[PDB]
């Protein structure tokens, strides 16, 4: 239909598309490489390449699709890998032996031929349907019910419901009859890759998160469907925060949509989704490529597949938040996603604002972030899903000051800063408590209330103490430990146990694998107990004795339960809810009984 | 003493709410009203309408 | 009065023109009525518009 | 009389602008309707225009437009807006579209957003007081009507949750000394949680008659969270001068305006100016913040207290700087007071307001307020030294008064520092606290109290 003019590396130019459609895709030269319009000048197009272009000649046919870039929704896609063009990339490299991925190579996201069974929801023939009804639902696997829905821009009345039965996705199940046409439909539906999918509503968060982590998840609570930030650095975060969302988090679902990362650390984490299974599931022992899909994007990918890889990710999570599943997605992306703007804009030839970075920066970083929330779908029955969104940035090393962070902090509002400093401190959690924030605390005082009341008086007191000996490191690094008193040396003992005891968990043992809510709530409690006996104890300081010669004889008489405390940490979990919590009430009472003879003996 | 205040709030809520009811009556009657000036407001369209010219 | 306003608007040397089916002929009786109208509003040679 | 013309040359689309052909005298800023070919309607603001070319900026995006089948009717109007008294109480989109499921209103006029600046000949000096209700602010430093402070803070300060304290909280403080007030809220740029927190707050308000709330989410076109402040002052021009009522305007994450400013400059295509953030902001800002002042004509007033979020945690950046020379007053959001939770952070010793004399009066406020507010902070600066002393000697060396100066700054954090987010304290209770916190100080020991002063209220 077109033809070529001008090839500069991802931008090409197509002179005769005359009527064309902003952001329409279009197919280059005969090896058909699909691309986007990005800028119309008349007769002229421009079209990202979203693959290798060279070898491309003036006069190759440039052919328009008509629709926007869309990516196949439907049964099957759980466990799979795709690219940012929507690719599934172990069919490729089954299909064709080679173990490159050939250019331009044009296979279906989904295989229609595979079987799938069925099994509607009591629906009934002539009753009116509307878009978003889960009028059947799908096993995709075990402890995956994949429950097909009517498309958003879809209703009528159902003339013909399928059997329950095994099916080809090119099969079709439901006929509707609406304003005298009758639309048939398949299991898979096809949905723009922007616009995200139509919600009823938007709801408050009310739940937690609940990581494995201690840190991130009592000190900066994330709640359900709720943004993130991180600064994506190495050894942890998108290697172990990112496990713990992969098997220790209470999300149904993650889409791990990973773009511009190394190489190596995906072909590693790919290795690792059929394996490390968690028995979630009472009776199953739930292998996470059921409850995982990856959007992989590696270094090598072409820029505009960066782009296009964070709203593939976004519509997958959007999908599965409509059928009321809880998911998360982990973007390892939106650091070489700010990179990659960058580059479309310096070839585009637009006008940078900051630093070189284009200006609708924010606006599209705004959007993808504000996709996501505590959704009431739409349709039948009534239900309520969500998407999580935890996004890396540049690395902690570097200024936090950075346009991408900037941006980043202006939306998001849980901020899990990681320090430098504490990853050459080999501490592994490596989350720093002072510039850290979760603005979503206010929300969660029912639950915290609901769970623990005492809960949050002792938190903020822990935080009292870590804000204190924050403050007080510059002094005793100056001044020196000797002017220290009782209350500063028992606040110094307390601020150490925590960042030993409490903010550090290896998570390569059983022990500290996972850290279930109600074991990090009984070490707070019990170290806040006994910085609070401490407190009480040295204020005494009757007797002809007391305050810091108080200190060191608790310090040397109970230093037992000094010790013990940082064994608490030790404490199995898998050992069961009820023995943990019993042990560490024994803990607390024999800590009460510490400090109460102490006061009997008044020093 | 507080659920013979609550019985008094409830009351004067339901006055407030009656009081509303009324005041919102008779704000539709005077908007009932104002369509005497509606029906000349309407032939003062048209002539507004027609004023195009040349 | 209308076609008038909108050729003068307008201002171009040929032009379409759409109505609806009905009333055409009137509408016929009133065109050239109002190109001669047009013309002499404004120094410039009458229009194409044989709408 | 006058009837659109529906122009179909699309001729180039290049970003966030499309640009048309063949336009007979465009105006420069007249709004302008696009009708998208599969029937969708966006609209845009036309930019610059050159010899029967102009070039548009739309909302929403440029997504679906095609050079054949797009086509774009000129309005010609420039921007006007409905505004009227029953403005209040609902809640309106960036733009201006209600949100509150209630019907469009009913325009008493139409107004042009930008308003022509006041002639300076007709400013008054700020008089008479307004009760912020955070006793921090009602104390160290005072806004009166007509005085324009902002409010610096840092991404991860609760300025959004403060902002929302003030709006609840908010009325005159004549009241005390013996319903004009009206708060225009316009939210640019907010996130939808702080969406949420905002809505929910207005519907259980309580105060719906005297708050009008303009919003613009972050998913919002960005041109739209440059006209909300624009929307929002012309609206707040007309409640107080056309309306003879006290109007209190908060602004709130200005930084996101700023940022849009930005990016509609760099889509002018024009080169950025200094620091990265463009050369027009001072007189944006000025043109923001100058409408805020007091007639000598009119009654009404208004005060302007913009929440203006500081990058990188200090005012060094240019937006803070630049609206720190501006405006004429700086409050503080400490990120160690957060840190150390205490619900309002207000860095009460970076706090200052330059009019803080006009505000504070015998007719309107107490005489010893102002006394009180000295001698606060300067006891509170002393507290700190002495608390750095108890740190460096081991605090055996300290005297009496120094112990006394620790346990005030101590009861002053504890007390008046942490207040409630729904309590409420009149600035009498306000002044009151304060002076209970002061009895504990010997009489001698106030030395900036006045004479004659003391003995009225230490007496207590």
């Amino acid at each position: 239909y077109g033809y070529v003019r001008k090839v500069s590396g991802p931008v090409v130019i197509a002179d005769g598309m005359n009527g064309a459609a902003m952001y329409e895709l279009v197919r280059v030269g005969h090896d058909n490489l699909i691309g986007e319009i990005i800028r119309l000048e008349g007769d002229s197009a421009t079209i990202q390449v979203y693959e290798e272009t060279a070898g491309l000649m003036v006069n190759d046919p440039v052919l328009r699709t008509h629709k926007p870039l869309s990516v196949e929704l439907g049964p099957g896609i759980l466990g799979n890998i795709f690219d940012g063009i929507q690719r599934p990339l172990k069919t490729i490299a089954i299909r064709s032996g080679d173990v490159y991925i050939p250019r331009g190579v044009s296979v279906p996201a989904l295989d229609k031929d595979t079987l799938w069974e069925f099994q509607p929801k009591k629906i009934g023939e002539g009753d009116l349907l509307t878009g978003g009804d889960l009028y059947a639902t799908v096993f995709e696997n075990s402890l995956m019910q994949h429950h097909v829905a009517l498309p958003p821009d879809a209703m009528g009345k159902v003339t013909y419901v399928a059997p329950a039965g095994q099916y080809s996705l090119k099969d079709t199940v439901l006929e509707l009859e609406f304003q005298g046409v009758k639309k048939s439909f398949t299991m898979l539906q096809a949905w723009p890759v922007r616009t995200p999918r139509p919600v009823s509503s938007k709801l408050a968060a009310d739940t937690p998160l609940l990581t494995g982590q201690r840190v991130l998840d009592a000190l900066f609570p994330s709640v359900l469907g709720g943004t993130c930030a991180i600064p994506g650095a190495f050894g942890c975060g998108k290697t172990v925060i990112s496990q713990a969302l992969s098997k220790y988090s209470n999300s149904d679902t993650v889409v791990y949509v990973g773009c511009g990362e190394r190489g190596n650390e995906m072909a590693e984490v790919l290795m690792d989704f059929p394996q490390l299974t968690m028995t979630l599931p009472d009776g199953r022992e739930e292998s996470v490529m059921k409850r995982t899909t990856l959007v992989a994007n590696t270094s090598n990918m072409p820029v505009a597949a960066r782009e296009a890889s964070i709203y593939t990710g976004i519509t997958i999570a959007e999908y599965f938040r409509d059928m009321g599943y809880n998911v998360s997605m982990m973007a390892d992306s939106t650091s070489r996603w700010a990179e990659a703007l960058r580059e479309i804009s310096g070839r585009l030839a637009e006008m940078p604002a900051d630093s070189g970075y284009p200006a609708y920066l924010a606006a599209r970083l705004a959007s993808f972030y504000e996709r996501a929330g505590k959704v009431k779908c739409l349709g039948g029955p009534e239900r309520t899903g969500s998407v999580t969104i935890v996004g890396a940035v540049s690395p902690p090393g570097g200024d936090f000051s950075d346009p991408v962070t900037s941006a980043t902090l202006s939306i998001v509002q849980v901020f899990w800063g990681l320090d430098k400093k504490l990853a050459q401190r080999k501490h592994f959690p490596s989350v720093n408590w002072l510039i850290s924030y979760s603005k979503y605390s206010t929300a969660l005082e029912s639950f915290y209330e609901q769970f623990d009341p005492d809960f949050i008086n002792i938190r903020t007191k822990a935080r009292e103490v870590l804000q204190r000996e924050d403050d007080l490191n510059e002094i005793v690094q100056l001044v020196g430990k000797d002017a220290l008193a009782e209350g500063d040396k028992i606040t110094l003992e307390t601020a150490k146990l925590l960042r030993e005891d409490y903010l550090a968990q290896n998570a390569f043992t059983p022990y500290d694998k996972f850290c279930p809510f109600y074991k990090s709530v009984w070490m707070m409690r019990n170290i806040i107990h006994f910085y609070n006996l401490a407190n009480q104890a040295v204020e005494k300081g009757a007797g002809m004795d007391g305050q810091k010669i108080t200190y060191t004889l608790i310090k040397h008489r109970l230093g037992d339960l000094f010790y013990r405390l940082v064994s608490q940490k030790f404490e199995d979990p898998a050992e069961g809810e009820p023995a943990l919590v019993a042990k560490f009430k024994k803990l607390h009472e024999d800590l009460t009984a510490g400090f109460r003879a102490l006061e009997d003996e008044t020093r | 003493e507080f659920q013979r205040k609550l019985a008094e709030s409830s009351g004067d809520s339901g006055a407030n709410v009656k009081r509303l009811e009324q005041e919102t009556e008779v704000k539709i009657h005077h908007l009932n009203a104002g369509a005497e000036k509606i029906q000349y407001d309407v032939v003062q369209m048209l002539l507004k309408h027609v004023t195009t010219v040349k | 009065g209308l076609i008038v306003q909108s050729l003068l608007r307008l201002k171009e040397p040929a032009v379409l023109l759409r109505c609806r089916k009905d009333d055409h002929h009137l509408v016929e009786s009133v065109l050239e009525s109002a190109k001669e109208e047009y013309a002499q509003k404004l120094q410039v040679h009458p229009p194409e518009i044989l709408p | 009389l006058e009837v659109a013309m529906e122009y179909r040359t699309v001729t180039g689309v290049a970003g966030p602008l499309v640009i048309l052909d063949k336009v007979k005298g465009p105006k420069y800023y007249e709004i302008v309707n696009i009708r998208l070919g599969d029937g969708t309607m966006r609209r845009g603001q036309v930019l610059e225009v050159d010899g029967e070319k102009a070039v548009v900026q739309v909302f929403e995006g440029t997504s679906g437009i095609d050079n054949k089948f797009t086509t774009v009717q000129f309005t010609g109007e420039v921007l006007k807006t409905p505004v009227s008294l029953d403005m209040l109480g609902r809640i309106f989109n960036g733009s201006g579209k209600p949100i509150d499921n209630g019907p469009p209103i009913l325009p008493e006029a139409y107004l042009d957003i930008s308003g022509s600046s006041i002639n300076p000949s007709e400013r008054t000096y700020p008089e008479e007081m307004i009760q912020t209700g955070i006793s921090t602010i009602d104390v160290m430093n005072s806004i009166a009507r007509g005085q324009k402070i902002p409010l610096f803070s840092a991404a991860g300060l609760p300025h959004n949750e403060i902002a929302a304290q003030i709006c609840r909280q908010a009325g005159l403080v004549k009241r005390l000394e013996k319903d004009n007030f009206a708060i225009v809220f316009a939210a640019m740029g907010v996130n939808m949680e702080t969406a949420q927190f905002f809505k929910r707050d207005f519907e259980e308000n309580g105060s719906m008659e005297r708050v009008t709330l303009f919003l613009n989410l972050a998913n919002d076109p960005t041109i739209e969270r440059i006209i909300t402040p624009r929307i929002a002052l012309t609206t707040a021009e007309y409640l107080a001068y056309e309306c003879g009522k006290h109007v209190l305007v908060i602004l709130t994450d200005m930084s996101s305006y700023a940022d849009a400013l930005r990016e509609v400059s760099a889509a002018r295509e024009e080169v950025p100016g200094r620091r990265g953030y463009p050369g027009y902001m001072y007189t944006d800002l000025a043109q923001i913040y100058e409408r805020a002042g007091r007639i000598e004509g009119r009654k009404g007033s208004i005060t302007q207290i913009p929440i203006l979020t500081m990058p990188n945690d200090d005012i060094t950046h240019p937006t803070p700087d630049l609206t720190g020379y501006i405006t004429e007053g700086q409050i503080y959001i400490d990120r160690q007071l957060q840190n150390r939770q205490i619900y309002p952070p207000i860095n009460v010793l970076p706090s200052l307001s330059r009019l803080m004399k006009s505000a504070i009066g015998e007719g309107m406020t107490r005489r010893d307020h102002s006394d009180v507010s000295n001698q606060l902070y300067a006891n509170y600066a002393i507290g700190k030294d002495v608390q750095a002393m108890k740190a460096v000697v081991g605090e055996e060396a300290l005297s009496s008064e120094d112990l006394l100066y620790l346990e005030f700054l101590d009861k002053f954090e504890r007390k008046f520092v942490a207040q409630g987010a729904y309590d409420s304290r009149n600035i009498f209770q306000s002044l009151d606290l304060a002076w209970t916190l002061l009895r504990i100080f010997p009489r001698e020991l106030l030395h900036r109290i006045p004479g004659k002063t003391l003995d009225q209220y230490y007496s207590r």
